């Protein structure tokens, strides 16, 4: 399979090697972050939106060893907002809120939502 | 007493046609060996050949009684676990034909009976001449064949002509009048037992067994739960947290007995056996001796 | 913690015994004294369609 | 054969009658659904005090 | 009659990342006892009730 | 006599979004089985509820 | 085994040195931290994420010798955020939540939850 | 009475099968002194 | 009746085993002078 080729044109816009050195490594285990299938078109866009979340968010590329979890009130200098709030005491749903990518995964993914085994 | 709404469309009424479902010959077979209507077809049975049979023969005092009247009574049971009871009966030589009634066979010959299961209804005469549509006129017991005029046959409760092939000529098995029965008591004693082991469950509502599972290493409150519950008695008081929480809930059949209540009652009429008897207080009025209590449903019998 | 419906339980799964095996249901709970006894003339008349 | 008596109790269809064995029917094959439920309602009456 | 219920916190995400496995199998085994005599361990954000 | 009530955080979307698919299918295969002997599993947010 | 060679080549962008003197110390006991195997392999990256962590936070490392836990909301000079919350009530979640490899942690294994032994 | 779920392996049918219990000598001994059996077995 | 969990153990088949206390001959004596027994011993 081509997930680093699928991933690449996907997301043309993250890296070069960064993205090169980082998605081998995320491709081996996000199969126990998201139990989806890389068939199921759609899905696919899921597996690449939660790799992209792993590798933006990952320090060896942003270099940010700190976590990284939604903002709910940023204030720059003379510009400030507060997001209106939703979803709270969640850290999954926090976590990808953090960047873009995530919160897509949590979409492409949000219906498929139900109870189960009765 | 239909009008001004859409009352017209969701009620009782018109929601649902009527329908009724025709049990599988292996599914016949099964409710034979269940427990319950065992003792149905049981009681039904002997409560109709039990020294009931006015014999208007006094010389050679039922000869019937000690030969195969109780061959009936295997067969009159299998009337009623199959709708289809067999007497087959033929000489010392088998035969496919119909037996040699020139002169009628005086006792040199053999009884078999058999359920419907085996047993089966072939072929019926279109024509009104000399059996109607009801009565076949050869079928197959097995492999073999034999003649109408050969076998004798216990047919219960017959539906219409319209349908009678799918019964393959002859009879109803109680199952078949009570299979809405059977199985809803069945739904209902099934559940009964599993409701207890689950009358209450003492819970451990624990903060922080979020992350003790969620790191893993949840294996040393497992087992401090378990010395725990090894021991929890009216004897010594638990030990947790404020922030901890010890809860119980009971979940248990609110209306088991008004369900096992209307099931039964059903399966009083179906069967005509009194309710007494299937509550089990066979003690009060439904008896064998016949002055009063045999009375109590010897109109059904 | 309790049984909440310990007795419906126990008196269906009693109920269906009796017929089962055609005693009758006094003897099961143990109040053989009523009318299920050994003497034939009324009492053993309770089950003996039965035997 | 004819050296042996046999005590057959209430057999079932012929197309099965070899799944016992030639002859009769356990009570217990009758109320397998009820002892075991009984006996569930037992074994949980007893624990349920000391709880 | 009556259902179970195992109100668990996390279990909106579980599902919607369809990583949902190990909560059932956990679920299936601890119903596969669930009696009299073994208590519950569940958290203080789950809920579990009963629903007649 | 007595409906079950999934009151299920959400349900707002999936409808108004019209990709509602899954979770009647989750429903219908967890009703499908919803008995004494099997809890349901739901959420934190989610609440079920009986009406009689 | 090559735990710290298979911790080097994960997460490159830590330190030489300082890695190599810490990790011989949390591979000794990392199995009462988090009670996984180091087969499943991406469990493995779970062992890794928890090292990770133990290793980023360790005084020896950051010359950090206060705790450190999740932040709620920080403020420096004239840029300042508030995170929405999440699971608060609990020490270990806010432990791991303060830096990025423990946030990984939580949630490569956040998947294992559920009750157990009734 | 079985179908459609995993109500057949649940249910008091298949969680437990039947077995009895053989109790020894020793505490066939006690119960002889106990009092409950004392008058069963005296009455009887 | 003993299946596919734990009960096997916890319940009161298993959980506890019979014995008789023997009361002592001192204790034999208090209860005769009791009043409940000493009501048991003259009826009967």
């Amino acid at each position: 399979m081509a997930l680093i080729d699928d991933f690449k044109a996907r997301f043309p816009n993250l890296d070069g090697s960064l993205v090169d050195a980082l998605v081998p490594v995320y491709e081996n285990n996000y199969s126990c972050y998201y139990g989806g299938s890389y068939e199921n078109d759609c899905d696919k866009e899921a597996i690449l939106l939660l790799i992209a979340h792993l590798v933006v968010t990952d320090p060896s590329y942003s270099g940010d060893e700190s976590s990284s979890r939604a903002v709910a009130s940023q204030s720059v200098g003379s510009v400030s907002v507060s997001f209106v709030a939703g979803s709270t005491g969640s850290d999954w749903t926090n976590w990808l809120n953090s960047t873009r990518y995530g919160q897509l995964f949590l979409m492409v993914t949000s219906n498929n939502m139900g109870p189960s085994f009765a | 007493d239909v009008l001004s709404g859409l009352i017209n469309r969701r009620n009782s009424m018109a929601r649902n046609r009527v329908s009724h479902r025709y049990l599988s010959d292996e599914e016949m077979r099964v409710m034979y060996k269940a427990g319950l209507m065992s003792k149905i077809i049981r009681l039904k049975a002997g409560y109709a050949l039990n020294d009931t049979l006015k014999f208007e023969s006094t010389q050679d005092q039922e000869i019937y009684k000690k030969r195969l009247s109780k061959h009936v009574k295997n067969a009159t049971k299998f009337m009623l676990g199959f709708g289809r009871g067999v007497i087959v009966v033929f000489k010392n030589g088998d035969d496919l034909s119909k037996p040699l009634e020139r002169g009628v066979d005086p006792k040199l010959l053999k009884i078999r009976v058999f359920s419907g299961d085996i047993a089966k209804g072939n072929n019926p005469d279109n024509d009104l001449r000399s059996e109607r549509y009801y009565k076949p006129k050869n079928y197959t017991i097995k492999g073999h064949t034999i003649h109408w005029t050969r076998v004798v046959d216990f047919t219960y409760y017959m539906p219409s002509e319209n349908e009678l092939p799918d019964y393959y000529y002859g009879g109803m098995s109680e199952s078949e009048l009570i299979y809405e029965q059977f199985i809803n008591d069945s739904v209902v004693q099934r559940a009964s037992g599993s409701i207890i082991e689950k009358a209450s469950t003492f819970v451990y509502k624990i903060k922080g067994y979020k992350q003790l599972i969620q790191a893993k290493k949840e294996e040393d409150i497992i087992k401090y739960v378990s010395t725990c519950e090894d021991g929890r008695s009216i004897y010594g008081g638990l030990i947790t947290d404020a922030d901890d929480e010890v809860s119980t809930l009971t979940q248990s059949l609110t209306d088991l007995d008004k369900v096992d209540n209307v099931t039964l009652r059903r399966i009083a009429m179906v069967t005509g056996l009194g309710m007494t008897v299937l509550i089990g207080e066979q003690a009060s009025g439904l008896n064998a001796s016949g002055e009063k209590e045999r009375q109590g449903f010897q109109d059904t019998i």
